[PDB]
């Protein structure tokens, strides 16, 4: 999660 | 463009013109035929927005004369010819004034 | 019921209750209900108040640990809708005991908030809402009411007018305050900030409320008569609302305002008990017509909603313009003006009003008139307001050609023309043009103000 | 404009800026308008541009004094809507100045509150609205969210259970407290007040708090679990929200809950920031499909009211139920979690979202699912909401034949085999009913709830 | 007003 | 012995004689005519907190009585009306008006309201006639909370004298308020029907 | 990497991202590395965005933990330094949440207080560093900047003058007071404590307080121009610093000011909150080319500085004197000046900006200017600086012949004929002296002023 | 001065 | 007892 779909990924 | 000129004021009706007697007379008849009772306070003009004016006697409960009110307004004009004299309606219903303007502006 | 039964039941055997006659402390409700198709009527009502009260979509075991029959809601009574056939009106009494005390939306988001249809109403809309007495004296109200607010203010035998300053956003403080103190000085009563001036990086709000003071100060000493100016304390949090509330106080502003659909009832009850007990006249806007109570068939009247801000308190209460309306609608704005201002406002179906109302004591609130108004609505509005009421001008001020001061002499020129004429027992609203167009004569401002807008 | 000319002018040439490339700051709205009959849509576009932010219905001189072009909103694109014709899609951007940090009610009642249309729109409804990461690094967001909620509590690879206390209103604070202990102890992670279950006469708040506490450690101790109850601390004023919300830490209540529509944006923001200074979490309560959110045309989408309740802060968040709405809006459930729980949510029409909204950092809320859901509907929550939810079951706890304990435990059973089921790659939705017959073999509780309520 | 429309009335 | 009763509390005294003394099946009537306070004992108690000749030089008042006027109708004015009455009163010639004993704050008159307009009479009857006035407002009321509180707004406007109905308020509420007027500088007139 | 293998490894693989591309949220960071001999520019630099971010100087268990990619710092350019070769430029973003919101130091010494090197690294300089507009909404910034300074002090159309009390050290409160009031009654604007001047035995700050306070507001009365004497609150601790802004604002003092490099971040962060919360005006004093910032090779820049310090809130900001300053570092000047005072100031090599910096709605800051300077630099000072600055002149008002109320005279006039003659389109900085040699010819305090300090 | 160097212009 | 005996009953 958090930092799974990220707008940096 | 034309330029506001600051003046003070004197609350209900002083941004109108001056009020002649038909028109003074017509604010009292209104203020009788609401139920309200008539009464006259006066002040120093420099204690106008004092929240205590000097009352003229007594509120004249009851009254359905229009010209006892302005014959009164004229005795307080004679008794204080400097001060600043208001004309205001008590509203018993309400517990409020009904209406008030200033009659005379003092000097 | 005795016994436990589990499982899903009907709502009629509990909740329909045709013989009851309401008690004088209970909360009467009136829903517009569209029921599901091949639903009763009395099924739908049924389901309305269980589930706005004590009901459960499946039968439970702790209803057995009390009495249904004391705290439940029940319906009862059903009446067709004049005009349509889908819906019909359920009448529905609350024991009062299901409510907080003082707390008009614990009633309300109870009775509406979530009351979703237990799958038998497919439609529902609160068109009116009995407080009774008993819950009324539980409320604060309004920390001070017409008739104090006229004595604090000194304001007798009109109308007062008020101003917005526009644009609504993007003036520095002291920009702010110079169009204030124009205003002000040309014979406005009140200015205000607008709804969302709170404290923005243009405008941080402490600047804002001491050149407002400053401006409000100065006006005051300039005209002789008194002056206010609605600075807004809505905030985000209750902490920052408190502490803008007590810097107006500190500076001596007689006046602030709250935007009761920004803040909240929580934010807005609280202020109105910190106004009372602090002196300071409280000014409310809530928008109607706007997203809640617009919509005829669904959601919340704005009588309703007008009962709530009454008893959340509110000196002044502000939704939308009422001269644009249609001459229809005047009837709904006379009865919105009553439920503000009046003791005792009987049933009258006509008006939308299906219960007697009674506030006892409670003071009345300021009706408040707004939108794009100008001096030509100037008869219309003396007429329908009457005196207790503010008339903002905000445009109509501001957009005056010759600037503010002008534009509110204009303004307060046209006012105390109205109320002279209807003090002198003429038809204001059938003699609006003469009444303004003589006015106008000794008061070139109100000339160019005619000019500038169209009657 | 350099120049003061008074009088009503026309919007287009100032507030419709079709080659506007919106800054990255820049808030942006997605408006569906409805404009008045002959009113060209550029020209209303920039009607609604106007009056959300620097227009007045007249010309005023204060314009002057700032600049308009920096402050304006200004309409920068128009879509048809796919389907109707009369209405249009109008894109208006803000620039962040034009709001106060921190509170994004301020953006929302700034773009609809009060915005009733400058005679140019028949009908307004905001869509979506783009909070750049700029404004979002402002707010204080939820006081804790998903992963340190579930550091706290220590529950890990499932969704959560709840289930609120019925009946909804009567039970005294003792009888309260035993219907608590009963769900907790049978196996629900947690228990809650009714939204409207504040400080009644039948139960005063400070003894519920009492009552219910004891329950949570008894029930806690009995099952090696830890376990909460939402205490509710909706109250009339700030004050007493903050006395009830120290009473909960001060006892050690692991969980509060607010109700935002009857408290309000203002009280829950100051409720989440002192849930995030005292380590308390917070449930939050607002009813969509309920007066705002229910009208397909006019009102504002739950999705906004989605993205505003994220900023104000909460640790979980309720609407309404997702199983028993249609698999078309199934669709509009996935894109509702999403926001919730995302950091960045990429523009998609199909799920209604018309532009990029980033999250940043900021905390994912628990999406909650309630409504008249029981074990039947445990295999679609579980594949809906996923493992970072709470599942309430008021009804379908305390409505089990064998009561609260045996009702908590059936429910627990199903979602675990659910889980399970899910983890083992199967289709928990197509095999629901077997899963749930083979967990029932083993579940004598969990078998006669699936008894009890039909499939 | 106040006490003119009252129930008591 | 002085030892049975709590130091500076006279009615631990008074309650104790005759508050709950029904009579050991010996006594068919009580009445209790006289109480000797001895000295040990009335030094330990506040007393007035300021008395007749601190009084009299706070308001420079010599010679004569002092003369005061209730404001009627008892109840049923507004704050502005009351306060018109006040400055009528004084500016006529009387030391000081006063609140009716049950003038608290009813609907129809907060007593914020009727604090603020009341002072304002006084001090510009004080003004008219050069010479000190006073109105004794009434802070009696239900709670201890809500009756400092209002002591502490006629201290804040600069009311000379506050008013405490005994009766009303009793004995407790009473003895605080009388330390509250010694340490504020504020004349309390009491009334006890 | 997605096992744990420990040991010393190199950081080139994880932390030189050539092809990354930085996010708008990036915190941005340009050093001048000098790399240990032998070591590759690539590998320093990655060493350098290690040791400022996730790195540790052998391989932890714990970053397995953890989403390194997402939250390490990452080197992604490498340019040479144009005149030196052994230096060399990188370029490393860090992402925005790898710091406190409203913490910029926190920025600032995770990226060179305690980065030492991972043995890949002789030599470190932060010559610049891109704070993301996203991160510059979370600081305080001036409590109050440019505009409301100029609107609350009634300052317009020119620099405004100040002068520091001398000796430095030394006066009692009642000659410090007659040294203030002699100065403000000669036409300065301000006055000011000199950075040391705290409680001394010689003067206590509460004496000092009153006695300037009473000479400020007689000079005020005696000119009818608004007066200011910067109050030094630096104090030992917090709760001291506090006590005396508070007093100052007791007894009306609209500023105080406050030694960044005495008290520190923390003190000057609470501060300035604390001046917006009470509307006092804060004057930061922050030597820059001292210890910190004078080596051109070893220590952060003092544009880097500059931007931290606007950050953590000022209403003025001095450093150096800028007119003793050769022609070549002028246009370093000039950036200086943009970066305190504009919105958005582009990328410049030429005078050491390597981002571009967007500071949106944070207001700007007034300049001061100090030093050495008498009448003859007032040209200059008037051409550099413009009229958004504050000219201190210490020596050169109580160094007048005539004493101080004639040094203040002779510099307000000097001053003014240099803005007028700016006005009027003159080269001043070239007809200086002929200006300065004919306001003399009016001003007697002007001439002798001019024959007292060499042209 | 304020708004006239913006990002925006 | 309590709502035994209600005005209500």
């Amino acid at each position: 999660p958090r930092l799974d779909l990220i707008e940096q990924a | 463009m034309q330029d506001y000129k600051q003046s003070l004021k004197y609350e209900t009706f002083s941004y109108l013109p001056p009020m002649n007697a038909e028109r003074i007379r017509a604010q009292i008849k209104y203020a009788i035929a609401q139920g309200w009772s008539p009464g006259i306070e006066h002040v120093e003009v420099k204690n106008s927005m004092n929240q205590y004016w000097y009352m003229w006697k007594l509120p004249f409960f009851g009254e359905q004369n229009v010209d006892n009110v302005l014959a009164e307004i004229e005795a307080c004009r004679s008794a204080y010819p400097t001060h600043q004299v208001k004309l205001v309606a008590y509203d018993n219903y309400a517990q409020s004034l009904g209406l008030a303007f200033v009659v005379y502006r003092g000097n | 019921v005795k016994k436990y039964s589990a499982g899903v039941k009907e709502y009629r055997q509990t909740y329909w209750m045709p013989e009851y006659t309401p008690l004088d402390s209970d909360i009467l409700a009136c829903f517009k209900i569209t029921p599901q198709p091949g639903v009763d009527r009395e099924e739908a009502a049924a389901a309305v108040a269980a589930e706005s009260s004590t009901g459960t979509w499946t039968t439970v075991w702790t209803d057995l640990l009390t009495d249904m029959d004391y705290y439940k809601g029940r319906a009862y009574r059903i009446e067709d809708v004049p005009g349509d056939d889908a819906a019909f009106y359920a009448f529905i009494a609350y024991p009062i005991d299901l409510f907080e005390e003082g707390s008009v939306v614990n009633v309300f988001t109870s009775l509406v908030g979530n009351v979703f249809g237990f799958k038998a109403v497919r439609g529902l809309r609160l068109e009116d809402v009995r407080f009774p007495l008993a819950y009324v004296k539980t409320c604060g109200g309004p920390p001070h009411g017409i008739q104090v607010e006229r004595d604090k203010m000194n304001k007798y035998g009109r109308p007062l007018l008020g101003c917005t300053i526009k644009p609504k956003l993007g003036l520095s403080a002291k920009n702010y305050g110079r169009a204030v103190y124009e205003c002000l000085r040309g014979g406005l009563d009140f200015t205000k900030d607008d709804e969302n001036i709170n404290s923005q990086p243009f405008m941080r709000w402490r600047d804002r409320f001491l050149f407002v003071q400053d401006a409000t100060e100065t006006a005051e000493a300039q005209t002789g008569e008194r002056k206010g100016h609605y600075l807004n304390v809505t905030a985000p949090t209750p902490e920052e609302m408190y502490k803008r509330a007590e810097f107006a106080k500190e500076i001596g502003a007689p006046i602030i305002m709250h935007d009761y659909i920004t803040g909240g009832f929580t934010a807005n009850t609280g202020l109105a008990k910190w106004c009372q007990d602090n002196g300071v006249l409280l000014h409310i806007h809530r928008a109607m017509h706007a997203v809640i109570d617009r919509n005829p068939n669904h959601g919340i009247h704005f009588r309703v909603l007008t009962k709530i801000l009454r008893l959340s308190g509110g000196d002044h209460l502000h939704t939308g313009t009422v001269v644009g309306k249609l001459e229809g609608d005047r009837a709904s704005t006379l009865g919105w003006i009553d439920l503000l201002r009046e003791s005792f406002i009987p049933e009258d179906r006509s008006r939308g009003i299906f219960f007697d109302q009674d506030w006892g004591s409670m003071p009345g609130v300021f009706a408040v008139a707004s939108g794009g108004i100008h001096v030509w609505h100037m008869p219309a509005l003396v007429n329908i307001f009457g005196d207790d009421s503010v008339l903002q001008f905000g445009g109509g001020t501001l957009g005056h050609p010759w600037g503010n001061a002008a534009g509110a002499a204009a303004n307060r020129v046209a006012l105390e023309a109205c109320v002279e004429a209807r003090n002198q027992g003429r038809d204001i609203e059938k003699e609006g043009k003469e009444i303004l167009t003589a006015a106008a004569q000794h008061s070139p401002e109100l000339k160019i103000a005619m000019e500038t807008w169209k009657e």
